[PDB]
Protein backbone atom coordinates (compact mmCIF):
# COMPACT_ATOMS: atom_id res chain seq x y z
CA UNK A 1 0.00 0.00 0.00
CA UNK A 2 2.89 2.32 0.29
CA UNK A 3 2.90 2.75 4.25
CA UNK A 4 5.90 2.18 6.71
CA UNK A 5 5.88 -0.86 8.21
CA UNK A 6 4.33 -0.96 11.76
CA UNK A 7 5.28 -1.73 15.49
CA UNK A 8 6.01 -5.97 15.80
CA UNK A 9 4.46 -7.61 19.05
CA UNK A 10 5.49 -10.46 21.06
CA UNK A 11 6.91 -13.77 19.18
CA UNK A 12 5.40 -16.89 18.82
CA UNK A 13 8.41 -19.36 19.66
CA UNK A 14 8.21 -17.40 23.18
CA UNK A 15 4.77 -18.27 23.31
CA UNK A 16 5.53 -21.93 23.14
CA UNK A 17 8.50 -21.36 25.95
CA UNK A 18 5.88 -20.40 28.36
CA UNK A 19 3.55 -23.19 27.45
CA UNK A 20 6.23 -25.72 27.31
CA UNK A 21 7.10 -24.69 31.25
CA UNK A 22 3.81 -24.65 32.04
CA UNK A 23 3.87 -28.41 31.26
CA UNK A 24 6.69 -29.23 33.51
CA UNK A 25 4.16 -27.34 36.66
CA UNK A 26 5.70 -24.08 36.52
CA UNK A 27 4.19 -20.57 36.99
CA UNK A 28 5.50 -18.34 34.91
CA UNK A 29 3.94 -14.83 34.43
CA UNK A 30 4.62 -11.74 33.00
CA UNK A 31 4.16 -8.65 35.15
CA UNK A 32 4.35 -4.60 34.70
CA UNK A 33 5.46 -1.81 36.77
CA UNK A 34 3.27 -2.29 39.35
CA UNK A 35 3.54 -5.84 39.63
CA UNK A 36 0.39 -6.87 38.11
CA UNK A 37 -0.07 -9.93 35.54
CA UNK A 38 0.03 -8.92 31.98
CA UNK A 39 -2.16 -11.46 29.31
CA UNK A 40 0.29 -12.34 26.01
CA UNK A 41 -2.03 -14.44 24.86
CA UNK A 42 -5.04 -11.78 24.08
CA UNK A 43 -7.46 -13.81 26.73
CA UNK A 44 -7.75 -16.92 24.56
CA UNK A 45 -6.48 -19.41 27.03
CA UNK A 46 -8.17 -18.20 30.36
CA UNK A 47 -10.68 -19.61 31.79
CA UNK A 48 -13.61 -16.62 31.38
CA UNK B 1 14.85 -22.15 61.09
CA UNK B 2 15.41 -20.69 64.47
CA UNK B 3 16.94 -25.14 65.43
CA UNK B 4 19.19 -24.48 62.13
CA UNK B 5 20.41 -21.12 63.43
CA UNK B 6 21.06 -22.49 66.70
CA UNK B 7 23.72 -24.62 65.20
CA UNK B 8 24.99 -22.17 62.61
CA UNK B 9 27.07 -21.15 66.12
CA UNK B 10 28.63 -24.53 66.43
CA UNK B 11 32.81 -24.35 66.66
CA UNK B 12 33.16 -26.62 63.89
CA UNK B 13 33.68 -25.09 60.30
CA UNK B 14 31.71 -28.48 58.85
CA UNK B 15 28.80 -28.02 61.03
CA UNK B 16 28.48 -24.46 60.09
CA UNK B 17 28.81 -25.23 56.31
CA UNK B 18 25.92 -27.71 56.58
CA UNK B 19 23.48 -25.59 58.69
CA UNK B 20 23.93 -23.05 56.19
CA UNK B 21 22.83 -25.06 52.86
CA UNK B 22 19.87 -26.23 54.82
CA UNK B 23 18.60 -22.74 56.02
CA UNK B 24 19.20 -21.09 52.34
CA UNK B 25 16.46 -23.94 51.17
CA UNK B 26 14.43 -23.19 54.21
CA UNK B 27 14.80 -19.20 53.81
CA UNK B 28 14.00 -19.82 49.92
CA UNK B 29 10.25 -21.21 50.70
CA UNK B 30 9.51 -18.73 53.77
CA UNK B 31 10.45 -15.75 51.24
CA UNK B 32 8.67 -16.86 48.37
CA UNK B 33 5.36 -17.98 49.31
CA UNK B 34 5.68 -21.38 47.71
CA UNK B 35 4.61 -24.79 49.75
CA UNK B 36 7.12 -27.84 50.04
CA UNK B 37 4.75 -30.02 49.14
CA UNK B 38 3.91 -28.69 45.95
CA UNK B 39 7.20 -30.84 44.66
CA UNK B 40 4.84 -34.25 44.73
CA UNK B 41 2.73 -33.84 41.96
CA UNK B 42 -1.22 -34.99 42.31
CA UNK B 43 -2.19 -33.72 38.56
CA UNK B 44 -0.29 -33.86 35.84
CA UNK B 45 -0.69 -31.04 33.38
CA UNK B 46 -1.19 -31.61 29.15
CA UNK B 47 0.13 -29.69 26.51
CA UNK B 48 -1.68 -27.99 24.33
CA UNK B 49 -2.24 -29.99 20.78
CA UNK B 50 -1.13 -27.86 18.33
CA UNK B 51 2.13 -28.04 20.30
CA UNK B 52 2.70 -31.60 19.90
CA UNK B 53 0.36 -32.60 16.72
Amino acid sequence: KGEDVPEPSVPESFRVLVKELQALALDVQTLDEKDNPVDIFEGLASKR
Amino acid sequence: EKELLEEMKHPSRARRAKARKRLEVVRAFLDSGNRPEWMILEAVPVLPPDLRP
